[PDB]
């Protein structure tokens, strides 16, 4: 109701992502990941079926855990081909294909939770309970995966293609005015129960293992404490900094943290970091759990003289 | 003295060394050179059975030719059907330790060996469905190796204490005792006419017993190390050994010596089962190379090896038609190759 | 790629103008905002975001 | 399914029986073996009478005695008088070897000669079991009984008559343990095999305490191979 | 070895009646137990069976669910529990056993009977004699034409005869084609042809008198024939 | 005593020294014609087809 030339806050909000200086790299290390994921996979795919004799519960978590792995790295270049220039396709193509990434996402990490609990039960109740996993190993895995099904329905539920100004397409997953306020329901209880739940389980049964390993007195208790050690300081080095960030901008979008324009794009130059650290939990999956011990050492090599 | 009595046998041991020679005019080589070549023989596996749980220490066909039992050392002697796999009985036997198995000619009864030296005799076709024990056979001092049967109330088994022994089964006690061996015998095999049978001892040296006197016959002294395996040519000839020197020796009964040895320059594990086929044309051999070689009988130039087995090959056995050869190896799993 | 913000933090209330500003950027609250942002500029290089609850602010973005 | 109506029965059959050994394949699996070696005279009969529970078997005894809900399997090969290059690999895949060794037999000579003292005796005998081509994964309990005999002996008779370079002195703790590292210095193969030694007594109850703790050692480390750490 | 039974009696139609095979002697849980009738004045038909642990259970078409069979292991008992019979079961019912493996003997031993007493696709088996009088010496032959090939594809003519003294309980004789059964003299000698087939007794005697019914196995429901009385 | 045994072990070997032995070339052709005439019977050396070959699959 006045005249004022006062026009100076500098509200304006920020978003560059000119010169693709991260976009460019991303498709050399996702096809990088991609073609090792697939040979350095498929050999843990052989070495349990050229034998069809190793049938114990880590003859058989192996494969299920190189076939998720393997079947992970089957949507690899498609993701790929989003990331440095959008999505390419309607809505059957994101719902299918981000379906197949977050039934492995879990089913990945689940087995992960039941390795660990196998490791536990096969050592330390090494003369009680080491009857509980031969006999019901087929119906724990069926039930790891079809609980990782049941996480996966609410994306292919909310998930269509969805375009927006100054930004690339790429699918988005909620209906209404909640859209972001659901987004994060959505975000937070799975994606902690992805990770929360398998990281309490694996440093509350690997330190029960590592502690009869440390007291029990054979001749190579030197190296499979430094497996364990190394297990578990994989998988905290390849989805605690992605489930850290995660948690980073939903204390953002909230209240908690202080909002700028410069901090957002650092949290968007964080997260997109990250989920390089989360493909590579499926670059040496199968080097670190399968190709460590002596069985798959005497397994690969074995192949290799008879062809 | 005692050196003077001996000077005697190394005379008469210089005496039948000297008749052997006195008769080998020509071997079998020089005189089976114009003959044909049996070419490569490959044979597919055509059933596998895997039933058992541990190593499969022996098997023995049926003489209908279709049946065949087989005993691991998880204390389980399971009586497969190898026309379509399925398993006939699974009979547990007392000592879980077993080292043959042998199946009658008649088709009722089935004996274990046993680590623990008595030859159990089980009876098959019985009233009230059971496989219970007819008859344990104790007596023997040392473990068992290879009880073949002679018919049903007759039964051969070489032992580890150096004494082969020929019991009855309506009566538990023995008839003979075939004593003269020094290294304990490692296996039997009985002629096709139940007269005669060979035993391979661990001295190297194979002898031809009578059933029914009693007496060696003759010896044959021709390998380094142990005799492990042995078996008839199919008209009770000629029988061939297997042993630790990875040579199998084919030698003869009427003509003493040994008449070729098939010894290959690759192969350098033992030998642990040993089965001419029907005719006597193609002695199998099971080397525990993983192997299972396949030898021409006439000329000692080898055919299509038996690959396939992911441990040792520790029985053989040529079906009483010559149809199949099945091999038991010591992961569980028997090959019905063909 | 998946990280939508809503481009707009704060928002100026002191009235002004609205035959100061030369254009108008209207975005509804759709697939990604959960309140509804107007972008404003003139040809300075200058440009803000409001918010529709004030009351000055429901009279300027329509003199304009 | 192109199959008789008799034949649909017979695989009925040989896949209740092939239940029944999947059924107790998973059984005997899950119990321990345990070879159960020495010298026949060597107070081999004593460790077997600590705890029992379970006349024509002259050649294998079993005992299967258990402990903590665990059922142990001691076979002693005591009446095979024949050539053990013969039998033996049928116990390849063994849990534990308990070999024993009477403590008191560093001078008591052999009966049959006056020459290879029954400890260089069993050291022979170990040395031949230890390094055997069938038993490397396999670990080896080893007994030393008899050691309420043994200190009191050596009292009143050297040592140095059985080991002829000692060079120390003659108490028991000192000694006896000169023994004990005696037969650990005997495997050439070093981390693929632990010996778990033990100077058990002739009236104590600790033994089949031990057995246990050195079973759980060696059940552990069979399976650190299965499940890839090792 | 017996096979004793019980239940029965007299039951009023529409009803119910449990029927127990107390079978003590032998091993029963490798014995695929079946059940057989026998209309007082008709010949033998099929009705239930079990097969080895309970797992096969088949029926006859006529007493396709409203019978109901059960094995009891442990307490070595078989069960026929029957809902809501007719007027047409009333019969005297067999309690018989069978293993099935190469080489076996089915139907072996046939239990006592137990009467049973009421108010008021399948394949053929002819027996073209009825009745036929032969003296003890004669060689006596017995006809028995079916309506399918009963020649399968592996050898087998799955044809068991059988046998019947009067009074008593049945008994096999000639289990899948000239096979004799385990206790059976070698007077008894089949020799079929496939749909043809014929019971050869050499030289007979007057304990062999009675009634012949030879019964197919190729397929469920399984059904005898009308037998042939031997007379004098 | 010990001598005894050893003298069980000469008057066997008397025994052995008293069979005939056929010449090895006879040996051998008794051994090659039961070779030869049993050769068409033998389903190892002439491989037969999967119609009359009982195991097929
Ligand atoms: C909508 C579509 C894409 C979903 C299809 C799910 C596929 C990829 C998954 C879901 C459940 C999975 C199965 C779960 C369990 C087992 C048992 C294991 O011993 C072998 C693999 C196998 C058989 C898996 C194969 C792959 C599988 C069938």
């Amino acid at each position: 109701s006045s005249t004022l030339p006062p026009f100076l806050l500098d509200a304006a909000p920020c978003e560059p992502e000119s010169l693709e200086i991260n976009k460019y790299f991303v498709v050399i290390i996702y096809a990088l990941v991609f073609l090792l994921s697939l040979l350095g996979n498929s050999l843990v795919m052989l070495v349990i079926l050229y034998s069809r004799v190793g049938r114990s519960v880590t003859d058989v978590y192996l494969l299920n855990l190189a076939l998720a792995d393997l079947l992970f790295a089957l949507t690899l270049p498609i993701w790929a081909a989003s990331k440095v220039n959008g999505w390419i396709f309607g809505t059957f193509l994101c719902k299918v294909v981000s379906l197949l990434k977050e039934v492995n996402f879990y089913s990945g990490i689940l087995l992960l939770a039941c390795i660990s609990v196998d490791r536990y039960l096969a050592i330390v109740h090494a003369t009680r309970t080491l009857t509980q996993k031969r006999y019901l190993v087929k119906f724990i895995c069926l039930s790891i995966w079809g609980l990782s099904l049941l996480l996966a329905l609410p994306v292919l539920l909310f998930r269509r293609t969805v375009y927006s100004s100054n930004v690339s397409p790429a699918c988005y997953e909620d209906m209404g005015n909640n859209t972001a306020n659901w987004r994060m329901l959505l975000r937070i209880l799975p994606q902690s129960f992805g990770f929360i739940v398998p990281l309490l389980i694996m440093l509350f049964c690997y330190g029960f293992t590592l502690r009869t390993l440390f007291k029990a007195h054979m001749g190579q208790k030197h190296r499979a404490m430094r497996v364990i050690f190394a297990v578990v300081l994989i998988f905290l080095l390849c989805w605690l900094p992605y489930n850290l960030v995660l948690l980073a901008d939903t204390l953002m979008r909230t209240q908690v943290i202080q909002e700028t324009c410069e901090r957002r794009n650092h949290i968007d130059r964080a997260l997109d970091a990250t989920e390089i650290l989360g493909i590579l939990h499926s670059c040496l999956n199968p080097l670190i759990y399968a190709f460590i011990g002596q069985k798959f050492r005497h397994g690969l090599l074995k192949i290799l003289a008879i062809h | 003295e005692l050196d003077q009595l001996r000077q005697e046998a190394e005379q008469l041991k210089n005496q039948i060394r000297d008749a052997r020679k006195a008769c080998a005019d020509a071997t079998l080589s020089q005189i089976t050179n114009n003959i044909d070549p049996v070419g490569r023989i490959q044979m597919r596996t055509r059933r596998t059975l895997r039933g058992h749980l541990a190593k499969i220490y022996a098997m023995h066909w049926g003489t209908d030719s279709r049946l065949l039992v087989s005993a691991s050392q998880d204390g389980k002697l399971i009586i497969w059907d190898s026309y379509t796999t399925n398993k006939v009985h699974a009979i547990p036997l007392r000592s879980s330790w077993v080292m043959t198995c042998a199946y009658a000619p008649s088709g009722n009864y089935v004996a274990c060996g046993g680590l623990d030296n008595i030859c159990s005799i089980y009876n098959l076709k019985t009233r009230e469905g059971n496989v219970r024990v007819s008859r344990e056979l104790a007596g023997h001092t040392g473990y068992l190796s290879c009880c073949r049967f002679l018919d049903d109330n007759q039964i051969v088994t070489s032992s580890g204490d150096t004494t082969c022994a020929l019991w009855d089964i309506e009566t538990g006690q023995q008839t003979t005792t075939f004593t003269g061996h020094t290294g304990d015998v490692m296996s039997l095999s009985l002629a096709p006419d139940t007269r005669l049978f060979v035993s391979g001892a661990c001295d190297a040296s194979a002898k031809l017993w009578d059933v029914r006197e009693g007496m060696c016959r003759q010896t044959f002294t021709g390998h380094e190390s142990d005799i492990n395996a042995i078996c008839f040519f199919p008209n009770g000839n000629a029988f061939a050994t297997g042993s630790d020197d990875a040579t199998c020796r084919l030698f003869d009964l009427r003509a003493d010596q040994e008449l070729m040895t098939y010894s290959h320059d690759n192969i350098i594990c033992g030998i642990t089962s040993v089965s001419f086929s029907k005719s006597g044309r193609l002695l199998l051999a099971g080397y525990d190379d993983f192997n299972c070689n396949v030898w021409d009988a006439l000329k000692a130039d080898r055919a299509g090896v038996l690959a396939g087995h992911d441990n040792r090959v520790s029985c053989l056995g040529v079906t009483d038609d010559g149809m199949a050869v099945a091999t038991g190896s010591w992961d569980s799993f028997l090959k019905i190759w063909n | 790629a998946k990280e939508l913000r809503c481009q707009c933090i704060k928002t100026y209330s002191k009235p002004f103008h609205p035959k100061f500003i030369k254009e108008l950027r209207v975005i509804e609250s759709g697939p990604h905002c959960a309140n509804t942002e107007i972008i404003v500029k003139l040809s300075d290089g200058r440009e803000l975001c409001l918010d529709p609850k004030e009351n000055w602010v429901q009279r300027v973005v329509e003199k304009f | 399914c192109t199959l008789s109506a008799e034949d649909k029965a017979a695989v009925e059959r040989s896949k209740m029986i092939d239940r029944n050994l999947r059924e107790d394949g998973e059984k005997a699996a899950r119990e321990v073996k345990l070879l159960l070696l020495g010298a026949g005279e060597s107070g081999k009969s004593t460790i077997v009478k600590q705890m029992k529970i379970i006349v024509k078997t002259t050649g294998i005894v079993e005992t299967h005695f258990t402990f903590k809900d665990l059922h142990f399997k001691m076979f002693d090969v005591g009446g095979q008088r024949s050539e053990r290059k013969k039998w033996i690999h049928c116990f390849e895949g063994v849990t534990a070897i308990i070999f024993c060794v009477a403590l008191s037999d560093y001078d008591l000579v052999l009966a049959e000669d006056e020459e290879m003292n029954r400890m260089h005796e069993s050291m022979k005998l170990f040395d031949s079991i230890c390094n055997n081509k069938w038993f490397t994964d396999t670990s080896i309990i080893l007994f030393l009984n008899k050691k309420d005999l043994f200190e009191e002996k050596i009292k009143k008779s050297p040592l140095t008559i059985c080991y002829p370079e000692y060079a120390g002195s003659n108490t028991y703790e000192e000694a006896a343990a000169y023994i004990q590292c005696q037969f650990e210095d005997l495997n050439k193969r070093k981390d693929t095999k632990e010996i778990y030694t033990h100077f058990t007594c002739a009236t104590d109850t600790k033994n089949v305490q031990f057995v246990f703790d050195a079973v759980t050692d060696v059940i552990i480390k069979n399976n650190l191979k299965d499940c890839g750490l090792f | 070895v017996q096979l004793v039974e019980s239940g029965g009696g007299l039951v009023q139609p529409g009803g119910s009646r449990k029927l127990s095979c107390s079978a003590s002697g032998f091993a029963f849980s490798s014995f695929g137990m079946h059940w057989v009738r026998q209309a007082p004045e008709k010949g033998l038909e099929w009705v239930a069976y079990i097969s080895s642990g309970s797992g096969t259970i088949y029926y006859a078409d006529t007493v396709k669910g409203r019978f109901t069979i059960s094995r009891d292991d442990p307490k070595n008992t078989l069960f026929l529990q029957m809902t809501s019979l007719r007027s047409e079961d009333t019969a005297m019912y067999y309690c018989v056993r069978s293993i099935y493996y190469y080489g076996s003997s089915p139907f072996d031993f046939w239990g006592q009977g137990t009467t049973l007493t009421v108010s008021s696709s399948d394949i053929v088996m002819t027996q073209a004699t009825s009745s036929v009088p032969v003296t003890p010496g004669e060689s006596v032959s017995i006809s028995c034409r079916s309506s399918k090939s009963l020649l399968h594809s592996n050898g087998n003519t799955y044809l068991y005869w059988f046998l019947q003294r009067p009074g008593q309980s049945p008994q096999l004789l000639i289990y899948r084609m000239s096979n004799l059964a385990s206790g059976v003299p070698d007077r008894f000698s089949g020799s079929g042809s496939g749909t043809a087939f014929t019971l050869t007794i050499s030289r007979l005697e007057a304990e062999d008198v009675g009634v012949y019914y030879c019964m197919q196995h190729l397929e469920y429901p399984l059904t005898f024939g009308a037998g042939t009385k031997l007379e004098l | 005593a010990s001598i005894a045994q050893a003298r069980k072990l000469v008057e066997q070997l008397k025994m052995e020294a008293n069979i005939d032995r056929i010449k090895v070339s006879k040996a051998a052709a008794d051994l090659m014609a039961y070779c030869e005439a049993h050769a068409k019977e033998d389903p190892l050396l002439t491989p037969v087809p999967a119609s009359e070959n009982p195991f097929r699959e």
